[PDB]
RNA sequence: AUUAGGGUUCGAUUCCGGAGAGGGAGCCUGAGAAAUAGCUACCACUUCUACGGAGGGCAGCAGGCGCGCAAAUUGCCCAAUGUCAAAACAAAACGAUGAGGCAGCGAAAAGAAAUAGAGUUGUUUCAAUGGGGGAUAUUUAAACCCAUCCCGAGUAACAAUUGGAGGACAAGUCUGGUGCCAGCACCCGCGGUAAUUCCAGCUCCAAAAGCGUAUAUUAA
């Protein structure tokens, strides 16, 4: 044995990452989420369910 | 750019010959902290003092936000008297006093030379 | 009518409570030394080893796996243990004759998981964290 | 080595860290005050926990008892002067009735939007941290101020601020400054 | 330290008491020592030498070697607090002090706190301020830090992280890869070609200048 090691993670193609823009950090990131939950069954994140 | 001076408690110590007082000092509107100097030439004037050589201010704290000072001050009787009790850090701020020694290092090395000898040649 | 209750009775209370607590394996395991001798750490929570060799240990059923582990001989008292090896890969980063330095596994003694009498874990190599390593944010030195 | 300055803590975490009602409590007060992070509310918590275990301890003391009318109304004078109590409430068991709010009201971040001189809480935060705002001629920069009933009709601008008597900010300046470059 | 109460546990370490100066004995001086930066001998180590001989004791402050999971600069000063003393200070004319103080290193731990704010139409403006750079100066024994005051923000690139998203436990029937392999998993359990759990991308969740892991210990 002792071959077959870092088998999957050798595999994944690579991906990078999208660089999206930066996000308020601090207190200003605190008040985006309270107007974002609040004052626009609750749902976080939804997925499309058209998959299935 | 005025500067304002009140001295809050007074005492008169006739041992040392002078008088001690804190200090405050307000200067609206002006830029940056008040020099020694200038603080000297006022408490003179104020408290008919002849020479301002007679004047000796310690260390001053500025309050936060500006506008205000404290320290302390002391007025000597003579100009003799201020250089006779004086320490000599603060004489030499003021210009007269005497130079620094060697470093205690070098002293320090030449003493316990010397602990081995005992003749006139030590 | 299964405790004494006089008001003079403070010595029976004292001398019976004394034997009593010996039955509690924990008490005990923390008031003897049998335990400190046992433990391949003299008590304490790290230790740094050489690497003999890498081996493969079967997982228990009913999974089914080849967890990979090193043997190390500790540089305090020259016992050796099995250690496991965390995360995909990083077995690449260990090589024979490497200094680790090995911690327990998070349950004080105990055998964790599939994984049958492995109770130590690898968590640097070379004077370089393991995980550092894996997520790339330093080097193999020399 | 042969130091002797006393410090303590001011907060502590709460149990069950993952409890939804207090997650949704939380966040209320978050973003209706302008908070930075849950441990402002936190150490609120620890301030009124520390009254209330005090006024318990004298309510289980007899009447008359010389540590119930001295502490007794040494803490409920405490709670006039600062507003969390009004003067109306003079009983002693009116202290165990205070709730968080009642607390992060008196915060000089929420009494300055409060007043007028901020259109709102966020906007009353930077105001205090940029040194433009003075309580009784002094200068305050600590949104965390908890202000006095007797100071609150002295709450007004710095007199060395731009919106007071002060002179010109730091654009305005740069901007003149370019001006006189050309 | 933790705890409704009763309790459980820690205390080498700043103040008080005791004991020791590699080990073990013995002693002189002295008001006071069985003293160790005093003496004498033996044991174990160890330095110089012209070979005749002569020396050594950091569990003081800095430093070095080993040991280990595991812990700072061979820095400045007697300005303050004290101690000794033949001694106020000053005048040709400055007592010593690794006690003690000051700074350097230092995410043990503890306070306060930035990473924006306000607006107009269906993307375009307005003020404000710190980090930072300097000061007639201030502080300090001398320096440093704080405090005070001006040339300076628009990817305000002056760009926030650490763990997670089946259950306990807040948060995805998302999209690719792998196919009881690789791996995850404190526990229950996922993975055998349609993986809510592995490797990744996206999006969300918690705490946040902090957040995980190991080992002890208190509550549970
Ligand atoms: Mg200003
Ligand atoms: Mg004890
Ligand atoms: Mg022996
Ligand atoms: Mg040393
Ligand atoms: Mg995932
Ligand atoms: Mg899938």
């Amino acid at each position: 044995s002792l071959a077959r090691a870092g088998k999957v993670k050798n595999q994944t193609p690579k991906v990078a990452k999208q660089e999206k823009p930066k996000q308020p950090r601090g207190r200003a990131l605190k008040r985006l989420k309270y107007t974002r939950r609040f004052l626009s069954k609750v749902h976080m994140n939804k997925q499309p369910p058209g998959k299935a | 750019a005025e500067v304002c001076i009140r001295t809050s408690q007074f005492k008169v110590n006739k041992l040392l010959n002078r008088k001690q007082f804190i200090v405050e000092v307000n200067h609206p509107h002006w830029c940056g902290t008040v020099p020694t100097q200038l603080i000297r030439k006022k408490l003179a004037t104020l408290y008919k003092v002849p020479d301002a050589s007679q004047v000796s201010l310690f260390g001053f704290k500025t309050k936060f936000g500006g506008g205000k000072t404290t320290g302390f001050g002391l007025i000597y009787d003579d100009l003799a008297s201020l250089k006779r009790f004086e320490p000599n850090y603060r004489k030499t701020r003021m210009g007269f006093g005497k130079a620094r020694l060697p470093a205690r290092k070098s002293v320090k090395e030449r003493r316990n030379r010397n602990k081995k000898l005992r003749g006139k040649a030590k | 009518m299964t405790k004494t209750n006089g008001q003079n009775a403070a010595r029976k209370l004292v001398r019976l409570r004394c034997r009593n607590r010996w039955a509690d394996k924990g008490w005990k395991r923390a008031h003897t030394f049998s335990a400190r001798k046992a433990n391949p750490f003299g008590g304490s929570s790290h230790a740094k080893g050489i690497v003999l060799e890498k081996i493969g240990v079967g997982a228990k059923q009913p999974n089914s796996a080849i967890r990979k582990c090193v043997r190390v001989q500790l540089i305090k008292n020259d016992k050796k243990i099995i250690a496991f090896v965390p995360n995909d890969g990083c077995l690449h980063f260990i090589e024979e004759n490497d200094e680790v330095l090995v911690s327990g596994f998070g349950r004080s003694g105990h055998a964790v998981g599939d994984i049958p009498g492995v109770r130590f874990k690898i968590v640097k190599v070379s004077n370089v964290g393991l995980y550092a390593l894996y997520r790339q944010k330093k080097e193999k030195p020399r | 080595m042969r130091n002797y300055n006393n410090f303590n803590r001011v907060w502590k975490a709460p149990r069950r860290p993952f409890e939804k009602e207090r997650l949704d409590r939380e966040m209320k007060l978050c973003g209706q005050y302008g908070l930075r992070c849950k441990r402002e509310i936190w150490r609120v918590n620890m301030t009124l926990s520390k009254m209330r275990r005090t006024a318990r301890l004298l309510l289980t003391l007899p009447e008359n008892h010389p540590r119930r009318l001295l502490e007794g109304s040494a803490i409920m004078r405490r709670c006039h002067e600062y507003g969390f109590l009004d003067e109306e409430k003079d009983k002693l068991d009116y202290v165990l009735s205070l709730t968080v709010p009642d607390i992060l009201e008196r915060r000089l971040q929420t009494i300055v939007f409060k007043a007028g001189l901020a259109k709102s809480v966020h906007h009353a935060r930077v105001l205090i941290q940029q040194r433009h705002i003075a309580v009784a001629k002094q200068i305050v920069t600590i949104p965390s101020f908890i202000v006095r009933v007797s100071s609150e009709r002295h709450i007004a601008f710095a007199d060395a601020s731009p919106f007071g008597n002060g002179r010109t900010g730091r654009v305005k300046r740069v901007r003149a400054k370019a001006a006189k470059r050309h």
